[PDB]
RNA sequence: CAGGUGGUCAGGUAGAGCAUACCAAGGCGUACGAGAUAACUAUGGUUAAGGAACUCGGCAAAAUGCCCCCGUAACUUCGGG
RNA sequence: AAAUUCCUUGUCGGGUAAGUUCCGACCUGCACGAAUGGCGUAACGACUUCUCAACUGUCUCAACCAUAGACUCGGCGAAA
RNA sequence: CUCGAUGUCGGCUCGUCGCAUCCUGGGGCUGGAGCAGGUCCCAAGGGUUGGGCUGUUCGCCCAUUAAAGCGGCACGCGAGCUGGGUUUAGAACGUCGUGAGACAGUUCGGUCUCUAUCCGCCGCGCGCGUCAGAAACUUGAGGAAACCUGUCCCUAGUACGAGAGGACCGGGACGGACGAACCUCUGGUGCACCAGUUGUCCCGCCAGGGGCACCGCUGGAUAGCCACGUUCGGUCAGGAUAACCGCUGAAAGCAUCUAAGCGGGAAACCUUCUCCAAGAUCAGGUUUCUCACCCACUUGGUGGGAUAAGGCCCCCCGCAGAACACGGGUUCAAUAGGUCAGACCUGGAAGCUCAGUAAUGGGUGUAGGGAACUGGUGCUAACCGGCCGAAAACUU
């Protein structure tokens, strides 16, 4: 429990899926371009969790056209349409940032 | 616990580990201490914690305190003796009374010891 | 850096009277029947024999 | 028509608008206030309010200030200030006794946070100041966060009075203008404040609307 | 975040492979040029038989910043390697094609010809 | 008195070693202390993004570092490099 | 145009986005020159000077942590 | 003036001031169509960038900018730093000298000492005053800080113009730099947190652990402190003026902004906004509490003693802090610790068992361990207490 818990009750978000660090991800993305409001898929592995409830973010990082990227979303937040697990992981660490190095076949995450 | 704000007892921060293990080893085996102040203020969260180990009694609760004591023959009066003894209270297992300072350097001192 | 001028008898007395011990506080104890005097931060261990009154 | 509160801080958070923005917020206590004394014109030379906020045993308070509180009919708080007015019209809508609340303020409106700013002990030129210093390495001894010079020479052979140096810093009392307000919850009495209000984690802070608008 | 002295990496087939930033342009004494920043910048590395050479002072928008970028809805885009678009006076490159991903930031900032492009806009 | 002073003996485990790290036999805690999250100085430690833009000058720091096996240029006094 | 060149940042080429320093040349050598040696030279340098790769709190621009002082109490107690 | 010593260029650091004004603000004239200018007057509030070369000042150059102002202050500032140059001793080249040696000719190397007495300054206290002793809230005499500006769109391709080109005035959006507050986010740090691991010694041994090797190294890391992060600020409206523009109007039957009288007028000045402030000795204002005794003497606006209101000291502490001060608490108590439960960090404990020849892997189990943040609980210490502290009158 914290002293800001009867602020943040009405503006968390059931129904997020559990997901841990080395779990690869599908986020759907609000995007406006323009005046369209279309919805943008983002598939990677999850490397990061900084909790907190109505301040916790994750961290998604996929390797684009020869090229790393990473996004920090917020969890509970209102641009995010739906998280859909697609492939559990088995990993050791919990922030996974010896992933910003490897390339390649050095950089696959574990099937369990 | 609540880790020294400022600087450490003796100089070093890892000459202050040992010095809160000998002075716990020490209250355990005697029942009483003279010390100086600010080592008896520091020594009342940490060796509370270990009577905390005392009173659940397990296996894992053991290797806990032998992270700390080097002593064996302190471990089992603190499982036998002490541990069961406070068996009853919720906490608080240690007091402090203050003593004239010494002469010499005016250290201010006080006495550390378990409750009964 | 050195003094320029040697201070004259009213500044190193000015500066010399505030160079002082504060007396302490005394509180009463009557432990086996002997009427003493300790400050009132070692009253426990006046009722306790840990304070040798000489 | 200047209104005004005390409150207590209680933290930051953040939270989510319509337009799916991120709105740092500083959640304010404007706590339940009363009045307890009206500065009239004719009677002390200005026009101003009392407020009287937080709660304390009635054991706490000496007899001095106790009887502030009988001549007003209220219980003794804790904290106590004044709401400066303007110079005319003075207490048509204050009463004494009356319990102010946090909605009168509007969900939109501006308003000026002032409190006491947090406490940085006897600070250095490069930290209250901020100076550059000489330095890390080519030659310079033992000036790394030295503030250099202080003035000229024979003429003038003073410093001048103003000359910035080390010295403590904090416990300001510091206003921040034009903070939004998000969202007054009227039922735990709270204020989402937009932005950052100074003080430690539970210090009193007077909530007042804004002049700049 | 570029400042000047910062080697970037070229984003385009004009033939330079790496650029070199003099100023950021956009006011007096600006330090950090983010994602849609303009560069004036020279060229340090080519390919041999390109269309740009070695030593020349050309413009550029930085599009990829390994520094993350806050957008206004509280999340972060974070890239691998610093790279930009070497530009016409009418914010058009002048190269064909765009390689690799380029940030979203370019559209607020009348970019609209390296988005369209671009292989992928985040 | 943080300086100087020739020769002899010289254990273990890792190591090429009289290096280095931890230990034996054997010594020693070396003679002002107790406290306390000030600035500043000193000796160390780490650092987002950029990477000599610092500066008289890459000063200082950082970096490279070991064993085995492939590989090695201009030039030359034919050894070298 | 030099460990020698005052005029001088000579002029021309190279390197840098920008080069009074550096390298290659010209010769108008204030005032080079053959054992107070001339012009070269592989190897070598805690030498002087210039460029580059790598790496870095040197810098943009500073932040934080531990320790020895500074600070506080008790003892002793100087100096210009 | 200084030889019984006034340390010299340039740079860094910190400034402060003048206006002979570089930008922004206000105007007259123009060989001012517009857009841009030339020139003169008024104006010092703020701003006036980063690199290449050189010891440089200066200067040329590069890329910008609204602009890259000129100067004083021992060519400001070495008891604040640097030490490349000049300006000791070494050495060399050119030149001059028969020679020792010389050169506003060149080149390489070449110790920067000091514990702040007084004034000045930046902070914080102790004492007394403020005509009784106290406590809370205050007015503001007078001071401080801050003061910068760009691009685009609309007005409008309108006014202007042969065309090319292209507005004044009003309105709106978004930035650069700069300053303050804060720690939700991103990011840095982490010396009593968690985990992996190397050498070695120890805990009798295996298992499990610890000491030491920069916190041994390495991957993380909540709090606190931070900026590279977040939020806000320099606004709007008034008053009195500069240059400049006027109206009415003579001396001077005309005319003239002026001699009587009255207007317009800018980032300057004064209010407005933020902050300090009654040691403002003219020591202020509105309120509330105590509103009371005893003794001696040379009977005094005399000395003491004892108290009320009240505060201080000691005690438990703090995100308050050099000491001191300030803020919270003292059993009618949640103040620190312990303890119990959450949050958060780490990432799957030990023991047992199962699979494998073994290193190791699965299960029991979102495990175990753990600090700062939040709430509960009367367990430990906040004590069985000392020291200060309240009034002559009189005149209208
Ligand atoms: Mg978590
Ligand atoms: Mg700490
Ligand atoms: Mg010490
Ligand atoms: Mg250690
Ligand atoms: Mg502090
Ligand atoms: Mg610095
Ligand atoms: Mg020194
Ligand atoms: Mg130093
Ligand atoms: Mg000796
Ligand atoms: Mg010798
Ligand atoms: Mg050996
Ligand atoms: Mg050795
Ligand atoms: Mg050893
Ligand atoms: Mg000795
Ligand atoms: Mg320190
Ligand atoms: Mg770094
Ligand atoms: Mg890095
Ligand atoms: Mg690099
Ligand atoms: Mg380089
Ligand atoms: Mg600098
Ligand atoms: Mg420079
Ligand atoms: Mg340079
Ligand atoms: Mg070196
Ligand atoms: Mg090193
Ligand atoms: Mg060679
Ligand atoms: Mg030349
Ligand atoms: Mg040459
Ligand atoms: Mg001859
Ligand atoms: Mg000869
Ligand atoms: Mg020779
Ligand atoms: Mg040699
Ligand atoms: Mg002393
Ligand atoms: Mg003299
Ligand atoms: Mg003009
Ligand atoms: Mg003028
Ligand atoms: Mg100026
Ligand atoms: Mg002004
Ligand atoms: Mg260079
Ligand atoms: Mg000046
Ligand atoms: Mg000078
Ligand atoms: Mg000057
Ligand atoms: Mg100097
Ligand atoms: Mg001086
Ligand atoms: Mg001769
Ligand atoms: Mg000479
Ligand atoms: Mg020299
Ligand atoms: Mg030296
Ligand atoms: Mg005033
Ligand atoms: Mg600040
Ligand atoms: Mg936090
Ligand atoms: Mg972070
Ligand atoms: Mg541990
Ligand atoms: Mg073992
Ligand atoms: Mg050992
Ligand atoms: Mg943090
Ligand atoms: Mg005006
Ligand atoms: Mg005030
Ligand atoms: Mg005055
Ligand atoms: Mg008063
Ligand atoms: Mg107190
Ligand atoms: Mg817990
Ligand atoms: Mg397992
Ligand atoms: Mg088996």
């Amino acid at each position: 429990m914290n002293r800001l818990d009867f602020v943040d009750k009405p503006s968390l978000r059931d129904d997020i899926p559990a997901f841990n660090p080395g779990d690869t991800i599908n986020v759907h993305v609000k995007v406006i371009e323009g005046a369209k409001e279309r919805l943008q898929v983002f598939k990677g592995v999850v490397i990061r969790r900084q909790g907190g409830g109505i301040r916790e973010t994750f961290t998604v990082r996929k390797e684009s056209y020869g090229v790393g990227v990473e996004r920090t979303f917020p969890v509970h937040s209102p641009n995010i349409d739906h998280i859909e697990v697609v492939t559990r992981g088995d990993v050791r660490r919990a922030k996974l940032y010896y992933l910003r190095e490897l390339r390649g076949k050095k950089a696959k995450i574990k099937e369990k | 616990p609540k880790p020294t704000k400022g600087p450490r007892l003796g100089g070093s921060s890892s000459h202050q580990k040992a010095i809160l293990a000998n002075l716990a080893t020490s209250l355990f085996e005697h029942g009483r201490i003279t010390t100086t102040e600010p080592k008896a203020r520091a020594l009342r969260p940490y060796a509370e914690k270990l009577i905390t180990h005392a009173k659940k009694g397990a296996l894992h609760n053991r290797r806990e305190v032998l992270k700390k004591l080097r002593d064996k023959d302190v471990v089992h009066t603190l499982f036998a003796e002490i541990g069961p003894f406070f068996a009853d209270r919720d906490g608080g297992y240690t007091r402090i009374i203050k003593i004239e300072a010494r002469k010499g350097d005016n250290a201010p001192m006080a006495v550390i010891e378990l409750v009964r | 850096a050195v003094p320029k001028r040697r201070k004259s008898r009213s500044n190193t007395r000015s500066r010399r009277s505030q160079w002082k011990a504060a007396k302490t506080e005394l509180v009463g104890v009557t432990v086996a029947g002997h009427a003493h005097k300790v400050p009132r931060r070692l009253l426990k261990a006046a009722r306790l024999g840990l304070i040798d009154f000489d | 028509a200047r209104k005004g509160i005390l409150g207590t801080k209680l933290g930051m958070t953040q939270v989510f608008d319509e337009s799916n923005r991120v709105v740092p917020v500083t959640v304010v206590k404007a706590g339940p206030n009363v009045v307890t004394r009206i500065r009239t014109p004719e009677r002390d030379g200005y026009s101003a309010v009392q407020l009287a906020y937080g709660e304390i045993s009635p054991r706490k308070v000496n007899k001095p200030l106790t009887g502030q509180y009988t001549a007003a009919g209220v219980n003794p708080r804790r904290y106590l200030a004044e709401l400066r007015l303007d110079d005319s019209d003075a207490a048509t809508e204050y009463q004494v006794g009356q319990e102010l609340t946090a909605e009168i303020f509007a969900d939109g409106s501006y308003v000026d946070v002032t409190g006491t700013s947090k406490g940085k002990g006897f600070a250095g030129t490069m930290k209250r100041h901020g100076f550059r210093g000489q330095g890390a390495s080519h030659g310079a001894q033992a000036v790394h966060r030295r503030p250099g010079s202080i003035g000229g020479c024979a003429t003038p052979a003073r410093v001048f009075k103003g000359t910035r140096m080390a010295g403590r810093m904090g416990n300001d009392r510091v206003t921040v203008l034009n903070l939004l307000v998000h969202k007054v919850d009227a039922e735990n009495g709270v204020l989402l404040i937009k932005g950052a209000v100074p003080g430690r984690t539970g210090g009193l802070v007077m909530v007042r609307s804004a002049i700049k608008r | 975040v570029i400042q000047q002295e910062s080697r970037l990496k070229v984003a385009d087939n004009t033939g330079a492979k790496e650029i070199l930033c003099i100023r950021v342009l956009g006011g007096s004494s600006r330090r950090y040029a983010g994602i849609g920043d303009v560069i004036v910048a020279t060229v340090k590395d080519a390919i041999p038989g390109g269309n740009v050479k070695r030593g020349d002072v050309v413009k550029a928008v930085v599009v990829r910043t390994v520094k993350e970028r806050r957008r206004p809805d509280g999340s972060y885009i974070k890239f691998d390697e610093n790279a930009a678009v070497i530009i016409k006076p009418d914010n058009d490159p002048r190269g064909t094609r765009i390689f690799g991903p380029v940030g979203r930031e370019l559209r607020e900032k009348r970019f609209m010809k390296i988005i369209s492009l671009a292989p992928e806009v985040l």
